[PDB]
């Protein structure tokens, strides 16, 4: 089933900050804001961790869209191939989640990659989840849903249970 | 893609 990262990195503070740094031309900015909150809350409702949104500067989880090289040593690659990536919990790049602007993203009402599903998978990594061997899991390695039992099992193994 | 660093 689920996997974590080697040495099980995790956020050890009671509160972690996040910022949507950059947006996609495919959607309204408010729509990306709401979908990110919804993705974070799928994981957060299961565990004793709180997310605080910020609008400027460097937050613990930095989220955004970019074309090509974008300051980490993992440049995007144009249309197709890599769609997005994210980093395990830690300082600096740790926690950050990046999306390739050279693809087509949707809120479900048009053609595109389902952004809510994509954001839940990437933010999984940002909180310390690796990839699952369970084909039902959001964390399965390849691309209307909810977290699978296996997703919930893993995140609660890493942080404990909320309730 | 899950990256480490
Ligand atoms: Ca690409
Ligand atoms: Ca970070
Ligand atoms: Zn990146
Ligand atoms: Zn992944």
């Amino acid at each position: 089933g689920y996997s974590l990262f080697p040495n099980s990195p995790k956020w050890t503070s009671k509160v972690v900050t996040y910022r949507i740094v950059s947006y996609t031309r495919d959607l309204p900015h408010i729509t990306v804001d709401r979908l990110v909150s919804k993705a974070l809350n799928m994981w957060g409702k299961e565990i004793p961790l709180h997310f605080r949104k910020v609008v400027w500067g460097t937050a613990d989880i930095m989220i955004g869209f970019a074309r090509g090289a974008h300051g980490d040593s993992y440049p995007f690659d144009g249309p197709g191939n890599t769609l997005a990536h994210a980093f395990a919990p830690g300082t600096g790049l740790g926690g950050d989640a990046h999306f390739d602007e050279d693809e087509r993203w949707t809120d479900g009402s048009s053609l595109g990659i389902n952004f809510l599903y994509a954001a839940t998978h990437q933010l999984g990594h940002s909180l310390g989840m690796g990839h699952s061997s369970d084909p039902n899991a959001v964390m399965y390695p390849t691309y209307n849903f909810k977290l699978s039992q296996d997703d919930i099992k893993g995140i609660q193994k890493l942080y404990g249970k909320r309730s | 893609x899950g990256l480490v660093x």
